[PDB]
């Protein structure tokens, strides 16, 4: 019987800091901030315009 | 043998392949006509005869025997008598007892159909090939029908047997001419066997039954049965 | 708390990750047909598709594990449901390869006139199935053997010794895929071959693919493990690798035994 | 932002069903636009509105069957009424697994998006609905718009494949207490039933068209015919998959008719042990024969009597089924509202189209009628009849429920009528023509054919004027100034109900449960 | 309860020992490959050529 | 009660159906053609007169539809 | 082991030997003569769903909307259904 | 927000409702029946 390789306290502290918050689940902590706001957003701005342009091109027949 | 206007059923046999057909189709047809006469009387009564106005009370039956077991045996002998038939015709359709007399291969291209009476050149190029365009809407005199009229039709002998050895040769097709009542697909790889006996004389038309590219429809079928003096006249003059 | 919700299910939050990856998976789509056809746009909106349903699913596992772990949302029923809705997905999976299983005996039982209704086609050199397949099938064995060691390691009580069982089967997963790498690199005959070199190499390819996200599962419980998320009680995550795993090494052995053994004769 | 992100965002099974319920009916008018221009094509002979490109026929018949059999039947019976009425139905909260559901959804319109585009792209998709190999060949198409296509196709089955799991682990695992397998109802078992044919086929779909995906682009031979490889391997799994896919655009369709029925006899279903089984055995018989859809290609005789022997076995449940219903109204106290009228309108048709069935399901009779009419006028019976038939139904019967309004019964009524008349007179020709041999997927006819083209084709035009009607119900409904009655309706007034979810409110609250149902469960 | 563990943990090392026997075993091995094949028409076919076109993956 | 409105609707669907039928093929508010076979009006009667004998390639003229037309020649 | 939440109350429970929802499963004798066929709710009008049945009869389920002030007899096989709340009664939405 | 409300929907609230649903219904049958049109408008647009 050994606990694995982490005191197991700091797993507490992280579930006092998730429980003592008033978000949605995807929000919460700090990294979340910048992760769930700006990587997903971008990036599907980004594949929307992708997309958008590769549809036109392929129905029009155009930059092969 | 051809296509008629406001027409009821399947056209006219000349094979006993499409004798055995109309047969089944007629047994099969009895049946479901009693069977679908019967399920409408019963639900209409059900309907009618407790209309809400003459039994406001539900009555309230949920378990019932020794009516289920009827229901479910009953429909099993009426696919037993609807099934002897059909599989006597298919065990009597397969065996050719009898030798082909001809064989007429009906490669399959795309949008337009060929053939081969390849069985009477003593060389190994083959004689006697041809090919089966349909002729296009001014080409036509003023009798023939409209794109199913072909270009140096299939020429058969009538009241002797034959082997038509289906297939293509650029994608999937299907030789179908519905008045000999045959039916068979032309895969690129394969080379399909079809006997038929043709029972009499006269023309057979018939079109492609299967998604070819885009002249689909277009692409259709004509076999005459021919007495077998004039068969052998017009090979001979042919070669 | 339960006693105002009175009932145990679980109750999730919104959260943008379906619609999210449903465009990640849009933008894969059509960026492998504009890459499968020559354009401009092809190539880079392909690689942005696929790393974009990386993303998503990355943000998405990494929720349902701050909610179980640190919320503690999942009660015992939900957890019965995880592992109902895993055994469903695995038997999707064996259909798949059942199909793809169905085409080459298919193709290989009666072989067509045009490869000289012979199998294997002759100018073929078919690898022996004794050398390198034989070894990958000792590689994935000892895996699973492994994989058991770890389930007992965690049912045991002793958290500790999960960690190596589950190192030692990633190695020997990155082994097999190695060795699956060198087989490729060596192969006697390519992709573009007759039907025998078809279904071997794409039967082969998605089999080695499910190894790599068994194996990159089979990380993931290891890393949680050596971090304390997993209990001799309460442990799904590993679970789901365990069978996961149980399942590529039953695909790899009917499809050694099939292909390798009776396609060589 | 409040309502984009209850709307994009939230998982509530209840939303879910109604964003089904919109992309069903964007659908459903799409396909009908294709089928009107297919029977504008095809009014006259000749050349109608096409003015030539019969390649643009083949591309809209293409597009017709994917739209109608993809994206309006299964979002309607499995996303719609699945969604919304198997939790509030089986006394449980929120569904489980509530994040599947949601990709699930959203992944469908991209699929739809991608099916537009293959069929807009350099010339498009010619192929027919089951896209064969050697047509869909690079040799023979060279496009991209079969690319297209394929992907559509593993888009819409992914999802399907994650509802499906969300399905079953509901019903295994998310009931309420007491209750036993043998208490829920027949939708909610019917659901299963599908939930386990959509897991367990649609991967082979996968798989072949993946197949299919690899031989046209990277360049394998697998349905090459130089090198092995036959395209009847393809036939092969593709039908393997399409005859359990079409016995699940209907297993919904028998459970809401026979919860209907079952509201309307005032008495519940008889034989319920009966009903369950025969749906059970309808699931496990439809897998047992897939071969059926080709007689005419070249098996040997054996294989054609096994499926002839499979697909009557396969009818006998039908109709154990159907005889259960019509017992189940020998009660009483029947009510002719118009969920009544489709449901009987249901019955009646689904037997005639299942008749036909049975005449195809011979060997001979289906080298006579394989690819003609005959079958076309067969499956629009069944399918068309049946699944829509079973979705207005449905739909009336719990618009009663998820807006909270009640439509208005003579345009209901009118609705019923004019569409039976439209879509009973536009498909019985079919059999006619069928029957005197013109093929399938044409886009002129010979001659002989044109007396009936021009009575089918007047035959659409009341249909036409039957969804407009539709779509004019739909808008008064959610306009109508009049809330839900005793003396509107007398359905959910009930203070004792046979189903659950009649009892609750006019739409359920969030949760649809404040507090989960019990059963007494006697002999302590 | 710590049996089995042991008893797995046994046959893994036994597992890894003989897998890396035959991998030493496997490696070595020159590999000469045989002449190519006559040119059969079902090799090496070319429907529609590759993205990067001239030769096959991995090769 | 409403069977009044019903019957009324159903034939006004009829009509309604009647003049777009009309308006899109027999007058084409949508472009299109008609065939050379159609319009002549003399082809079905030639067609028909043809069904009484076909021609053929080699041989004489051969009859069509034998049995459901009930058409053949005598003791010759 | 780690457990917060839901997850703790349940094994709290567990553990204490308590049952979280034993109010869910009624289990009574059938009929009312002179003691009610009583069930329990945490709320104060509740869904409850007869199958009826002394053992060997039974109807195939009643669902009917229980209320506090009124008992409520079973439409088919005619039993009482006394409700007696364990928690606050109140409308179960507020 | 409702998720503590007497009905999911509560319908009756918004601005008068008609104008709004109208348009919505219209719009969908606009969008089920122009894109189908718009497609074969297209391919005769192209060669
Ligand atoms: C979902 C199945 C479905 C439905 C409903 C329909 C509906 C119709 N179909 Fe379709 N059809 C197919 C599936 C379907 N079809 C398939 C699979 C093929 C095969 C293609 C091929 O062989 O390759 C085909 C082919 C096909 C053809 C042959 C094409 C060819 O031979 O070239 C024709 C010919 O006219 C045709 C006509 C019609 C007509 C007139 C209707 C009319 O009934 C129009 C429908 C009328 C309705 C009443 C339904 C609309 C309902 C709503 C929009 C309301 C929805 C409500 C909500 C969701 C709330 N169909
Ligand atoms: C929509 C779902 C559905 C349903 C329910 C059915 C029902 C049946 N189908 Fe259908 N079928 C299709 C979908 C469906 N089909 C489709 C999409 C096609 C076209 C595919 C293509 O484009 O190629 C097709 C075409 C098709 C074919 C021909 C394919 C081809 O050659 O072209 C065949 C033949 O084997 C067939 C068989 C059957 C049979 C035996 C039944 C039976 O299950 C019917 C059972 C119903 C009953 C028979 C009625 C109720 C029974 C009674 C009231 C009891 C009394 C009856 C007896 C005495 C048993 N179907
Ligand atoms: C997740 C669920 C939502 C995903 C939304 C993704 C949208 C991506 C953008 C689509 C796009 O740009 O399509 C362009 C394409 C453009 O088509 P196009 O190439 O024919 O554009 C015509 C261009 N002119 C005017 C010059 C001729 O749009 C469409 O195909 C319209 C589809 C409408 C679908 C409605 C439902
Ligand atoms: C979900 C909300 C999506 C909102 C944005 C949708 C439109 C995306 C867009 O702007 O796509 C770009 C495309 C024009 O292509 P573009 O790259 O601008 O042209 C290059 C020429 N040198 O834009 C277009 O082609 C516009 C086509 C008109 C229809 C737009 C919506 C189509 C999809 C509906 C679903
Ligand atoms: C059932 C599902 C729908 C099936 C439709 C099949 C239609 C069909 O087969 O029609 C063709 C049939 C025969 O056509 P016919 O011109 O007579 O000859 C063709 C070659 N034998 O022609 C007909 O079917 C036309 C009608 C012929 C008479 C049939 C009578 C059956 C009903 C009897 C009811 C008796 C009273 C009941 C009360
Ligand atoms: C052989 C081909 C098919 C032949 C079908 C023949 C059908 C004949 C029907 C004749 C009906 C005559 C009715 C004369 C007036 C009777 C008094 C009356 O009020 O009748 C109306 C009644 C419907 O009223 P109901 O639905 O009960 O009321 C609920 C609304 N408050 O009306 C009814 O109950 C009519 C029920 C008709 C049921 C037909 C079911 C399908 C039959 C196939
Ligand atoms: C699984 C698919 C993963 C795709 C990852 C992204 C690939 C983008 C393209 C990268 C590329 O062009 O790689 C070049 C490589 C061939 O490299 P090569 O030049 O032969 O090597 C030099 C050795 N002398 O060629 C490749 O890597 C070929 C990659 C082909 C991917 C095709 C994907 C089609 C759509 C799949 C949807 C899922
Ligand atoms: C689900 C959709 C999946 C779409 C897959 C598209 C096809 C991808 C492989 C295309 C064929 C290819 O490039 O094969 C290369 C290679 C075979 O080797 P070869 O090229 O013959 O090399 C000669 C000697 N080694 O390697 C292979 O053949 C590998 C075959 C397996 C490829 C796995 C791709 C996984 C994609 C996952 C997408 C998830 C979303
Ligand atoms: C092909 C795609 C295959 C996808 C397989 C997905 C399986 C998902 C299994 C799942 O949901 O597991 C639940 C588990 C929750 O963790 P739990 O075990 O409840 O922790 C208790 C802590 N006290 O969840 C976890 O522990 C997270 C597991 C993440 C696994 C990621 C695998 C990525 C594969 C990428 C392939 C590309
Ligand atoms: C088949 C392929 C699709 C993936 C299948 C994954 C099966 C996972 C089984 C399962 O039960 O996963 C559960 C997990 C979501 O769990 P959740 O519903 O949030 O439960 C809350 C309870 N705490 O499930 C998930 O998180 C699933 C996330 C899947 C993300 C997939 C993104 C890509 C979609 C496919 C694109 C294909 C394109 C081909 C070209
Ligand atoms: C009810 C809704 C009706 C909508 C009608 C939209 C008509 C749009 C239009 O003008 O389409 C252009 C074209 C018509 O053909 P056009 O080239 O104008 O030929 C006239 C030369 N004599 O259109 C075509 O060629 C194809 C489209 C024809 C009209 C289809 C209407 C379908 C209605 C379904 C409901
Ligand atoms: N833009 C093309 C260039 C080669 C094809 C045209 N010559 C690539 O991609
Ligand atoms: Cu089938
Ligand atoms: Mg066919
Ligand atoms: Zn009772």
């Amino acid at each position: 019987s050994e606990p694995p390789f982490r005191p197991r306290e700091k797993l507490i502290e992280k579930q006092k800091h998730f429980q003592s918050v008033h978000k949605h689940t995807y929000l919460k902590g700090p990294y979340d901030k910048i992760t769930s706001v700006a990587i997903p957003l971008a990036l599907a701005a980004s594949s929307l315009y992708l997309i958008g342009r590769g549809i036109y091109n392929m129905s029009h027949g155009i930059g092969k | 043998d051809a296509p008629e206007p406001w027409q009821l059923g399947f056209q006219d046999a000349a094979t006993p392949i499409m004798q055995g057909i109309m047969d089944l189709h007629h047994d099969i047809f009895f049946f479901l006509v009693q069977i679908a006469v019967f399920v409408l009387w019963v639900l209409s009564r059900a309907l009618w005869c407790f209309r809400s106005k003459i039994s406001p009370i539900p009555q309230r039956i949920v378990h019932g025997t020794t009516i289920e077991i009827l229901w479910t045996i009953f429909p099993s002998i009426i696919l037993m008598f609807i099934a002897i038939p059909s599989f006597t015709l298919l065990y009597s359709m397969d065996d050719v007892v009898v030798d082909p007399a001809i064989t007429i291969k009906a490669i399959g291209h795309q949008w337009y159909w060929s053939y081969e009476y390849s069985d009477y050149n003593n060389s190994d190029e083959q004689s006697l090939a041809f090919d089966s365009y349909m002729v296009p809407e001014d080409d036509l005199e003023l009798g023939q029908l409209r794109l199913l009229e072909v270009d140096n039709r299939v020429v058969v002998p009538a009241k002797t047997h034959l082997r038509v050895l289906i297939t293509s040769a650029d994608v999937l097709h299907s030789w179908a001419v519905p008045s000999l009542g045959v039916k068979c697909d032309a895969v690129p790889g394969r080379l399909n066997q079809i006997s038929t006996f043709i029972q009499r004389e006269g023309v057979y038309y018939g079109q492609c039954s299967e998604i070819c590219g885009t002249n689909h429809a277009f692409m259709p079928i004509v076999v005459e049965a021919v007495s077998t003096k004039d068969y052998g006249s017009w090979v001979s003059n042919q070669i | 708390m339960i006693e105002s919700q009175r009932h145990s299910y679980h109750l999730v939050d919104p959260s943008p990750w379906p619609i999210s990856g449903s465009l990640g998976a849009l933008a894969t789509t059509v960026g492998g047909v504009m890459y499968m056809h020559s354009f401009q746009g092809g190539a880079t909106l392909l690689s942005l598709g696929l790393i974009f349903i990386l993303y998503t699913m990355f943000v998405w596992w990494r929720d349902v594990l701050r909610e179980s772990t640190l919320e503690g949302h999942h009660t015992k029923v939900v957890q019965l449901g995880l592992r109902y809705g895993f055994i469903l997905f695995i038997v999707s999976e064996v259909m798949f390869l059942f199909a793809f299983f169905w085409a080459f005996f298919h193709s290989s039982l009666a072989p067509t006139v045009e490869i000289g209704g012979i199998w294997p086609p002759l100018g073929i050199w078919v690898l022996d199935p004794w050398e390198i397949p034989f070894l990958n099938t000792l590689i994935l064995l000892s895996s699973g053997a492994a994989v058991t060691w770890a389930h007992h390691a965690i049912l045991a009580g002793k958290e500790k010794r999960a960690v190596y069982a589950l190192v030692a089967t990633v190695l020997l997963a990155l082994v097999f895929t190695g060795f699956q790498g060198m087989e490729y690199y060596q192969a006697p005959f390519t992709i573009s071959d007759s039907i025998y070199g078809s279904t071997f190499f794409l039967a082969t390819g998605f089999h080695g693919f499910h190894v790599i996200i068994g194996t990159l599962f089979l990380i993931i419980c290891g890393i949680r493990q050596y971090l304390g998320h997993l209990t001799k009680e309460h442990h799904v995550g590993f679970e789901a690798a365990a069978w996961y795993w149980h399942f590529v090494d039953v695909v790899w052995l009917f499809l050694f035994v099939s292909i390798y053994w009776w396609g060589g004769i | 932002m409040t309502n984009p992100v209850r709307w994009l965002f939230s998982t509530n099974h209840k939303d879910i069903g109604t964003l089904y319920f919109i992309f069903g009916a964007i659908a459903g008018v799409m396909g009908t636009c294709f089928s009107v221009l297919i029977r504008m094509e095809l009014a006259r002979p000749g050349d109608q509105i096409l003015g030539g490109n019969h390649q643009l026929y083949n591309v809209l018949i293409t597009a017709h069957a994917f739209l109608m059999i993809f994206f309006m039947v299964m979002p309607a019976m499995i996303g719609g009424f699945g969604n919304w009425f198997v939790p509030i139905l089986i006394g449980a909260p929120d569904m489980a697994f509530p994040r599947l559901n949601n990709i699930s959804f959203w992944l469908l319109p991209p699929s739809l998006l991608l099916l537009l585009s293959s069929a807009l792209v350099e010339v498009g998709s010619g192929t027919g609905w089951t896209v064969y190999p050697p047509l869909s060949g690079i040799t023979s198409h060279s496009g991209g718009a079969v690319d297209l296509a394929i992907f559509s196709l593993h888009l819409s089955g992914v999802s399907s494949i994650l509802g499906s799991i969300n399905f079953i682990t509901t019903i295994f695992n998310m009931r309420g207490p007491g209750m036993t397998m043998h208490r829920s109802p027949l939708f909610v078992w019917s659901v299963l039933v599908t939930a386990f044919l959509l897991l367990l086929s649609l991967p082979v779909l996968a798989g072949a068209i993946t197949m299919l995906l690899t031989d046209r682009n990277f360049n394998t031979t697998f349905f090459d015919p130089a090198g092995g490889g036959d395209p009847i391997l393809y036939q092969h799994l593709f039908w393997f998959f399409g005859h359990p896919e079409v016995y699940i655009l209907i297993l919904p369709g028998f459970g809401i008719i026979s919860h209907i029925v079952s509201t309307f006899s005032g008495k519940p279903v008889f034989g319920y042990l009966g009903m369950v089984y025969a749906m059970i055995s309808i699931g496990v018989l439809g897998f047992l024969v897939w071969a059926h859809h080709m007689f005419t290609v070249g098996l040997d005789v054996d294989t054609r009597a096994y499926f002839t022997a499979a697909t009557m076995i396969i009818a006998v449940p039908t109709g154990i089924k159907i005889f259960s219903w019509i017992a189940t109204m020998w009660g009483g106290s029947i009510q002719y509202k118009t969920p009544m009228l489709f449901a009987v309108g249901f019955i009646f048709l689904f037997t005639i189209g299942g008749l036909t069935g049975i005449v195809l399901a011979n060997s001979g009779l289906d080298i006579a009628l394989h690819d003609t009419y005959y079958v076309v006028a067969h499956f629009h019976y069944v399918l068309s009849m049946g699944a829509v038939f079973a979705l207005f139904a449905g739909f009336y019967y719990w618009v009663g429920k998820i807006f909270g309004r009640t439509y208005p019964e003579t345009l209901g009524q009118i609705h019923f009528w004019i569409t039976f008349f439209g879509v009973n007179l536009t498909f019985f020709p079919m059999h006619f023509l069928g029957l005197s041999g013109m093929p399938r997927r044409i886009p002129d006819y010979p001659d002989a054919y044109a007396g009936w083209n021009a009575l089918s084709s007047f035959g659409s035009y009341i249909s036409v004027v039957g969804i407009c009607c539709f779509f004019v119900v739909v808008t008064i409904t959610s306009t109508s100034g009049n809330n839900i009655t005793r003396a509107n309706i007398p359905w959910a007034v009930e203070q004792n109900s046979t189903t659950l979810e009649w009892l609750v409110q006019s739409p359920p609250a969030f949760h649809t449960f404040g507090e989960l149902p019990a059963i007494k469960e006697t002999k302590s | 309860d710590a049996y089995e563990t042991a008893k797995w943990e046994k046959i893994t090392y036994l597992g890894i020992v003989s897998c890396t026997g035959l991998a030493i075993y496997n490696l070595s091995k020159g590999h000469p490959h045989t002449e190519e094949p006559p040119a059969y028409p079902y090799l090496h076919i070319r429907n529609k050529e590759f993205p990067w076109g001239p030769d096959g993956l991995f090769e | 009660m409403s069977t009044k409105y019903i019957v009324s609707a159903i034939l006004g669907s009829f009509g309604i159906a009647w003049v777009c039928d009309y308006y899109v093929s027999e007058k084409k508010i949508f472009g299109g053609s008609t065939p050379g076979t159609i319009t002549n009006k003399e082809w079905g009667e030639e067609t028909d007169k043809k069904f009484q004998a076909w021609p053929r390639t080699a041989g004489p003229p051969v009859v069509v539809n034998p049995i459901t037309r009930q058409n053949f020649v005598v003791k010759s | 082991p780690i457990a917060t939440g839901h997850e703790r109350e349940e094994i709290q429970a567990s553990l204490e030997g308590r049952d979280i929802l034993e109010i869910n499963h009624p289990e009574g004798p059938f009929g009312t003569k002179e003691a009610p066929a009583i069930v329990k709710s945490y709320f104060d009008r509740r869904i409850v769903g007869c199958p009826g049945g002394e053992g060997e009869d039974e109807h195939d389920v009643v669902w009917f909307w229980l209320e506090n002030g009124k008992p409520h007899e079973c439409p088919v096989c005619s039993q009482y259904f006394e409700l007696k709340v364990v928690g606050p009664g109140g409308d179960p939405y507020g | 927000y409702y998720i503590h409300a007497k009905h999911m929907y509560n319908l009756d609230r918004m601005k008068h409702r008609g104008l709004k649903m109208s348009l919505a219904v219209f719009s969908a049958f606009s969008i089920g029946v122009a894109v189908p049109v718009y497609a074969v408008i297209f391919q005769q647009k192209k060669t």
